[PDB]
């Protein structure tokens, strides 16, 4: 730990230290210009991300059209009628006379033919 | 056998390869004609192009008994065996029968009755394996549910009806009511294997048209474009995709392979059901992914299946992203090393514990011929049969009075609501009653748990549900009101907290035993197995929307539910799987790389076998903002006297960088370490517990620091080291004076990716003029700021040309962001994987 | 195989799975000329052993 | 007259499947609007990033000249 060779090539001339302890105990304006230069890339990255956000609207907007408006709302509208049709089929029945039977089966067979069969 | 066809005997019988076959020349004899049984072949006369005769298939009685005896062998070999291992053998036997005989089975009604019998027997073997001699507690869903949803994944050939009752699910509404939800036979496998007639006729046309598509390839001398065949890919008796099998330069020479696999019966004691085929020569002649997907649909979808399971007890938010643990250590290894038949069967029971627990709301459903209401001690659970391991499993969940602890927590959490609404409800006081400790699980009768005294009476509604938003709120007046809170643990037959809350309220309010201090109140019910809640009773103004709001808040955040939920999860084994600008911020950040640390070289020997020699390596630690590089050489002496070297190498990488960090002042220690291999995160974490201020993140981008060994200033330096010395470098050869860190950083990435692709072309790029040199005080050749741009463009083109060659894509197809991400090594390969 | 030792009637050949062999048999059987004719008392007998 | 009882079952069954699609409609609409909300936020940042970057372009030139 205390006696493992450290070779220093970080500077223009070479140095040698006995170990990490001897090593461990051996402008900003310009740096900030480098920071300024980096921020140009940040908006470049975000604009490209905004292009992905733009495609994200395409995903979202097609989900509105295909998934919600077409696929869901159409099957909604069809079967919600079928519920009320089948409830209406249930309503028709009870204690008829001769002509009441005729009007029942006229009504059942004409209006609800699939359910009737 | 001899079979004779004549003007007297019209049926030309024969029997080949297990297919019992009857031929009738329909041009001659008219006993049957073009009947749409699935298993009747039509013999197209090749020269006249006429259906001159029909061939009626059956499965011969020899192969019936070979199949039957295979199921018997699986049943005999059960004993202490897991249900998965049983049904995996059933599936393999069933696939073996079906994919061989195909349409012959469905014409063979005596086989189908046997297939029903065998399938039912495998089920019964599992039922009796769970001590459950009755139908009701074992509905189909337990068996046929695909095994990634923790079902057995059994395949079927039965007309096994799925009860229409068993598809419902229920979800908690925010209104405090419950909406039921929903979305027939279980699928026969037979519909998912293409019948042989279709396979053969399609194989003729496919290989015929392939000859024409190759004639185009022959005429143009073009590449055989797989795009021409992608519709044909899974067709042909030899599957056409075998043409592109990477082994095919050898498989051309494996002649006589089919008879070779049949004579294996005299060499290998383990019977093989796929003796008739070989996936590399025939291709894979069946694909059952559609059976798995459709099986979920028949069982009601994932939401409909999971009601049968304890999933709702976990209160995970969704099924997706969950996974099942496996490790094989301790599950199997210890039973191999230290066998003891009477004890080590408890290890083989570990999957059965999980399985039985997972299906608890179905396998312990109250609907029984008999059973008993054995209530579990200290608990409200009823244990309707002696199911082998569910009893111990549930005891470990509700251990240490958890049932009471839950009930007191919800009662006092209600108190903490009433204590803050007294004036709005016109309550003079709320009393937590002196609840006897049994009350939380004495199910036959109840007390009031919380009692309200009016300031000056309220008007009080007729009894109604919490879901009923409208009330006859003028029915009567009263000044005392009680709340009864009752826990529950449901099963799939009974977890409707609406009807439960009503029925227990109406019972108790007429029962003489009920210690209720007023004729008006509510019962609150909680299905602790499904995390559903409800209430029913009389309501005074302002009470119903408070309980509706308050009860949801409790379910969301109460701690006693959380410890229950974690115990269920830790019992089910069932777990949830859960930046480019940052590098140059004012923090101190080190990249670290472990791939070069332990390296071994291979050479031939006088023995002819190879041998392994370890060599010196290095840890690579690099600060991307300052360009400072710490190159800790790891010398082969640290591998001496050890053999677990790769895990040691991972430990020594984390240890030696921690030793460096511990030596440096805290003003120079990192605050983030970004690690280029995720396997190195965890040895760093356990080593860096002494420095909690350092966050450790997986790099997720890929940086090719492995390639630095190609640089002679590193290669010779690391190879020729006599000790594990530390060497310090800077990769920015004064660049931070003339250019910013980011472009200097990007230049390193460009150079490193370059030499990883090819050192010498990089050296060519880094030497545009032969008069350029590398100075000894530098690492890179000396170049001007514009010359650096010119070689960066050459490196960028070199990277993209290698990417294009590796991916068959034009560089011009790539946008500025894509070429950046390719330099960053991000996963750009297909849009279906992002 | 290179030297064509075995004639094509020697089965467990590399090109037919046994269910295709049953098909090529009854396909090849039906392709025989006059094979279903019995007008003058002609007969087919298939012998398996 | 048992068919009348059968209808109440199929009425419940059909209505109870209908409950799922209604909720399914609610789930789909919820996702879209959060994105409308969320993406609305994102495009509000787009001006702000434009304003930043352009000023840095000036302040790059300015600082680099000033310090020389
Ligand atoms: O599945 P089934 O054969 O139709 O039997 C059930 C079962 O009857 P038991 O009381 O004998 O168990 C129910 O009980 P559980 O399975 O829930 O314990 C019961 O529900 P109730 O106890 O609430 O009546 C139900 O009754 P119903 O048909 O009114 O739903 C009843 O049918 P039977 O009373 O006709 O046997």
């Amino acid at each position: 730990y205390s006696n493992i060779k450290v070779i220093d090539m970080t500077g223009k001339q070479q140095k040698i230290y006995s170990g990490y302890d001897s090593f461990s105990m051996k402008l900003i304006h310009n740096l900030n210009l480098l920071v300024d230069l980096t921020e140009e890339g940040i908006r470049r990255s975000n604009q490209q991300l905004i292009s992905l956000k733009d495609q994200t609207t395409a995903l979202e907007y097609d989900l509105q059209q295909v998934q919600k408006s077409l696929g869901t709302e159409e099957q909604e509208a069809q079967h919600i009628k079928d519920v009320y049709e089948l409830i209406d089929g249930f309503s028709s029945n009870r204690s008829p006379s001769m002509e009441e039977c005729q009007e029942l089966f006229r009504r059942l067979r004409s209006e609800f033919p699939h359910e009737y069969e | 056998f001899v079979s004779v066809y004549s003007k007297d005997n019209p049926n030309m019988l024969f029997d080949m390869s297990g297919f019992e076959c009857r031929i009738l020349p329909k041009c001659r004899t008219a006993n049957e004609e073009f009947v749409h049984r699935d298993g009747v072949w039509n013999l197209q006369n090749e020269v006249t192009k006429e259906r001159t005769a029909q061939c009626f298939l059956k499965v011969d009685e020899e192969s019936l008994s070979k199949f039957h005896n295979r199921i018997r062998q699986i049943l005999m070999s059960s004993g202490s065996t897991t249900f998965t291992k049983i049904v995996n053998k059933w599936n393999t036997a069933l696939i073996g029968l079906m994919t061989y005989f195909r349409e012959a089975v469905v014409n063979t009604q005596e086989l189908l009755d046997l297939l029903v019998k065998c399938e039912n027997k495998i089920q019964t073997r599992i039922k009796i394996g769970l001590n459950s001699k009755m139908p009701s507690r074992f509905p189909p869903v337990v068996f046929y549910t695909p095994k990634e949803i923790g079902g057995l994944g059994m395949l079927s050939m039965g007309h096994v009806l799925i009860p229409q009752s068993d598809l419902r699910w229920m979800q908690q509404t925010e209104a405090g009511g419950v909406t039921h939800f929903r979305s027939q036979l279980i699928p026969n496998l037979y519909r998912y294997i293409q019948p042989w007639e279709a396979e053969f006729v399609d194989s003729v046309r496919v290989w015929a048209e392939y000859a024409l598509k190759r004639q185009e390839a022959n005429a143009q001398n073009r590449r055989l474009t797989l795009e021409d065949l992608d519709d044909s890919w899974d067709r042909g008796i030899p599957r056409i995709n075998t043409l592109f099998q990477k082994d095919r330069h050898t498989l051309a020479y494996d002649k006589g392979w089919r008879v070779r696999t049949e004579f294996k019966a005299y060499q290998i004691l383990k019977q093989n059901p796929f003796w008739w085929t070989h996936q590399r020569h025939d291709g894979k002649l069946w694909n059952l992914n559609n059976y798995r997907t459709d099986m979920i649909q028949a069982l009601g979808g994932v939401e409909g299946i999971l009601e049968h399971t304890l999933f709702r007890g976990t209160y995970f938010p969704t099924w997706e992203g969950l996974f099942w643990e496996r490790a094989s250590g301790f599950e199997e290894s210890m039973k191999f090393k230290k066998l003891t038949n009477a004890q080590r069967s408890g290890l083989n029971q570990i999957p059965n514990r999980r399985f039985t627990l997972w299906w608890s709301p179905t396998i312990n459903r109250a609907n029984v011929y008999v059973g008993f209401q054995v209530q579990l001690d200290l608990t409200g659970i009823f244990m309707h049969g002696k199911i082998p391991t569910l009893k111990i499993s549930l005891i470990q969940i509700f251990r240490a009075h958890l049932w009471q602890k839950i009930h007191e927590s919800v009662v006092m959490d209600l108190c903490q609501v009433f204590d803050q609404e007294l004036d709005a409800l016109e309550i003079q006081t709320v009393q937590k009653e002196t609840i006897h400790p049994r009350k939380s699980y004495k199910m036959n009768s109840s007390c009031a748990d919380v009692l309200l005294f009016a300031q000056y009476k309220w008007n009080v509604s007729r009894p109604s549900l919490m879901a009923d938003s409208k009330d006859v709120m003028d029915n009567t007046t009263t000044q005392k009101y009680w709340l009864d809170v009752q826990l529950r643990w449901g099963d799939y037959d009974s977890h409707d907290v609406e009807r439960y809350a009503r029925a227990k309220f109406l019972d108790y309010t007429t029962d003489n035993m009920s210690i209720y201090p007023s004729p008006t109140g509510v019962l609150i019910a909680i299905d602790l197995a499904y995390n559903l809640y409800s209430a029913y009773g009389n309501w005074f103004p302002g009470m119903k929307p408070l309980i509706r709001q308050a009860m949801a808040k409790i379910i969301k955040a109460n701690p006693a539910f959380y410890v229950l939920r974690e115990r269920i999860r830790k019992g089910l084994q069932l777990y949830s799987s859960e930046n480019y600008g940052e590098l140059f911020s004012n923090q101190i950040i080190w990249f670290v790389d472990d791939t070069n640390v332990y390296r071994v070289t291979i050479h031939k020997t006088f023995e002819g076998n190879l041998t392994t020699k370890p060599i010196n390596g290095a840890i690579f630690i690099f600060n991307p903002r300052t360009g400072q590089l710490f190159l800790k050489i790891i010398h082969t002496s640290v591998w001496a006297g050890q053999k677990r070297l790769s895990q040691l190498a991972k430990w020594k990488t984390a240890e030696e960088v921690a030793a460096l960090i511990r030596s440096l002042p805290v003003e120079e220690q990192p605050r983030q370490i970004i690690v280029t291999r995720k396997a190195m995160l965890d040895p760093l974490e356990v080593h860096l517990l002494d420095f909690p201020n350092i966050v450790i993140k997986g790099s997720e981008l890929m940086l090719p620091f492995q390639a630095i060994m190609k640089v002679e200033k590193f290669g010779d330096l690391i190879l020729k080291a006599t000790e594990p010395q530390m060497v310090l470098f800077n990769l920015y050869d004064d660049w931070l004076k003339t250019i910013s860190s980011y472009t200097a950083f990007s230049r390193v990435v460009l150079i490193m990716r370059g030499m990883h692709i090819n050192p010498d072309k990089t050296k060519v790029i880094l030497k545009p003029d032969k008069t350029t040199i590398t100075e000894p005080h530098h690492i890179w050749p000396t170049l001007s700021d514009d010359d650096w741009i010119k070689v960066e463009l050459a490196l960028k083109d070199m990277i993209l040309a290698d990417y294009g060659k590796k991916n068959n894509v034009n560089v011009a197809s790539l946008t500025q962001s894509e070429v950046r991400d390719i330099i960053l090594g991000m996963e750009i390969s297909a849009p279906s994987q992002q | 195989d290179k030297r064509r030792l075995f004639p094509a009637w020697v089965k467990p050949g590399d090109t037919e799975p046994p269910p295709l062999l049953t098909y090529k048999w009854c396909q090849g059987l039906n392709n025989l000329q006059d094979v279903w004719e019995t007008s003058e008392g002609e007969c087919n007998v298939i012998m398996e052993t | 007259e048992d068919i009348l009882a059968k209808l109440k079952l199929r009425i419940q069954e059909r209505d109870e499947a209908l409950n799922f699609r209604k909720e399914e409609k609610r789930k789909l609409e919820q996702n879209i609007e959060e994105n409308k909300s969320m993406i609305a936020k994102i495009e509000m940042e787009l001006p702000n990033q434009s304003t930043k970057y352009t000023m840095y372009q000036e302040l790059r030139v300015y600082s680099r000249s000033l310090l020389e």
